[PDB]
């Protein structure tokens, strides 16, 4: 019956602001303490800081520079967290926590829903592609593997098509990957016969909406 | 040590046990301070799931049951069930830091398949890379379940973390997994060795894959 | 001193530190005191918030608070 509610998803810029909250029903909020915790993607829990909710003092991770700030409204239960100069790798859920204590300590026995942050760019960001050379080191016996790198995009998504979508089978675009400077990569393999590679022009065709950006990638042997 | 240490990743059949340990230090297991566990399925957030080594909330079965020692932890689950499929986290307090820690996070698959070991492929950077004074490396694994895997880079016989980003494991049509890791360079450190590697390791098994330049 | 033996005398398990379960006996002793009611003072001086009231958290809590003792 403890219970946690935090407000919504939030975009900010590099270098902006944002406030999240945590409103706490089903119990006294004045006698247990609430702590924020960080999920970066792909990271582990990182503690932000706790503050008391009736006096109501603060104690903050030095891992943020002075760049948190905790705040409690008691007539709405509700604790407020700002964080400030906002960059790339605060993109993170931000969970709040109530420390309840037990016979031999304290615990996280509550925790809100979550609420995440994306710290994106504010524009628009053209792909660069870049051809991967054919290698047959860890293809089947007769085939050869090529591709091309679309490399520093922004945002989601970018299409991928090979020799103006002649070519179909064996195609494999791996999902984007978004870096800790806020820009999309990924990379589109395809498998072909190595009797046609002096023969036969792989061409991929990247094509960026967002940014009316488009490149025909020339895929050559070494 | 002022950190928390967890494997990755741990598998096991419905039915089946498997076991977590989570290893700490004299500033936190070893000042005194108890061991938490939490559960966090997927799409939700973080749920206790032991307080004080050994304690379960109303809830929390009987199956999942702790224990701790001054230096380490673990967290055994007994009867595995689909329904247990998540990440799970350590957690104590570190004396040193005057700040709670978390453990890296264990991912717990259920099997419901039989596994399958990830094809790598390694790409050098490009020769038009290159001239834009830029190199990245292209690591790229797919077809492996379950969807768990750790990449290590390693220049010469040397680990490389600075320039590291690796994807997520993401679902793609037949329920197996696909990745990729990308370790970005400057020319000249991707000159000055005698070879870069990426190495992937799944359910105890490690496929390396080596590129020189040359 | 006389902090410190109040301290000690509290501190049953002879670690340095009052837990929740310490406070709870100590508490017992000046009257009666509800579950919700020790949470709250033992969450106003554990400052660190790490689970326990150790001996420099007490002393500092209760020359700020002289009017409490
Ligand atoms: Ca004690
Ligand atoms: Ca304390």
């Amino acid at each position: 019956q403890v219970q946690l509610v935090q407000s919504g998803a939030e975009v900010r810029n590099p270098g902006a602001s944002v406030k999240v909250s945590c409103k706490a029903s089903g119990y006294t909020f004045t006698s247990y303490a609430i702590h924020w915790v960080r999920q970066a993607p792909g990271h582990r829990l990182e503690w932000v800081g706790r503050i008391n909710t009736d006096n109501g003092n603060t104690k903050y991770s030095q891992k943020f520079h002075g760049r948190v700030a905790l705040s409690r409204d008691t007539s709405a239960s509700t604790t407020y967290m700002d964080l400030s100069s906002l960059n790339s790798e605060d993109t993170a859920v931000y969970y709040c926590a109530r420390a309840f204590y037990y016979s031999s300590g304290v615990m996280f026995d509550s925790w809100g829903q979550g609420a995440l942050v994306t710290v994106s760019s504010a524009s628009t960001k053209g792909p660069s592609v870049f051809p991967l050379a054919p290698s047959s080191k860890s293809t089947s016996g007769g085939t050869a593997a090529l591709g091309c790198l679309v490399k520093d995009y922004f945002p989601e998504p970018v299409t991928v098509s090979w020799n103006s979508g002649a070519l179909t089978s064996g195609v494999h675009t791996f999902p984007a990957v978004l870096q800790s400077s806020g820009l999309y990569s990924l990379s589109s393999v395809v498998t072909v016969p190595s009797s046609s590679l002096g023969t036969q022009t792989y061409i991929c065709n990247v094509n960026h909406k967002p940014s009316n950006t488009k490149v025909d990638k020339k895929v050559e042997p070494k | 040590q002022s950190a928390l240490t967890q494997p990755p990743s741990v598998s096991g059949a419905p039915g089946q046990r498997v076991s977590i340990s989570c290893t700490g230090g004299s500033s936190n297991f070893g000042a005194g301070y108890d061991v938490h566990w939490y559960q966090q399925l997927p799409a939700t957030a973080p749920k206790l799931l032991i307080y004080g080594n050994n304690n379960r909330p109303s809830g929390v079965p009987d199956r999942f049951s702790g224990s701790k020692s001054g230096t380490s932890a673990s967290l055994a689950i007994t009867g595995l069930q689909a329904e247990d499929e998540g990440d799970y986290f350590c957690q104590s307090f570190d004396t040193s830091l005057s700040g709670w820690i978390f453990g890296g996070g264990t991912k717990l698959t259920v099997l419901g398949q039989p596994k399958a070991a990830p094809s790598v492929t390694l790409f050098p950077p490009s020769s038009e890379e290159l001239q834009a004074n830029k190199a990245t490396l292209v690591c790229l694994i797919s077809d492996f379940y379950p969807g768990a895997v750790t990449v290590a880079w390693k220049a010469d016989s040397s680990p490389v973390k600075a320039g590291v980003e690796t994807t997520t494991p993401s679902k793609q049509s037949n329920n197996k997994y696909a990745a990729s890791s990308y370790l970005s360079l400057t020319p000249e450190q991707w000159k000055s060795h005698r070879s870069y590697s990426c190495q992937v390791t799944h359910e105890g098994s490690t496929v390396e894959k080596t590129v020189a330049p040359t | 001193d006389d902090m410190e033996r109040i301290f000690k005398r509290f501190d049953t398990n002879g670690d340095g530190k009052i837990s929740l379960s310490e406070l709870t006996d100590a508490l017992r002793t000046l009257g009666s005191t509800s579950a919700d009611e020790v949470q709250r003072m033992m969450a106003e001086i554990d400052t660190d918030g790490d689970g326990f009231i150790d001996f420099n958290e007490f002393i500092s809590f209760c020359n700020a608070n002289p009017g409490l003792m």
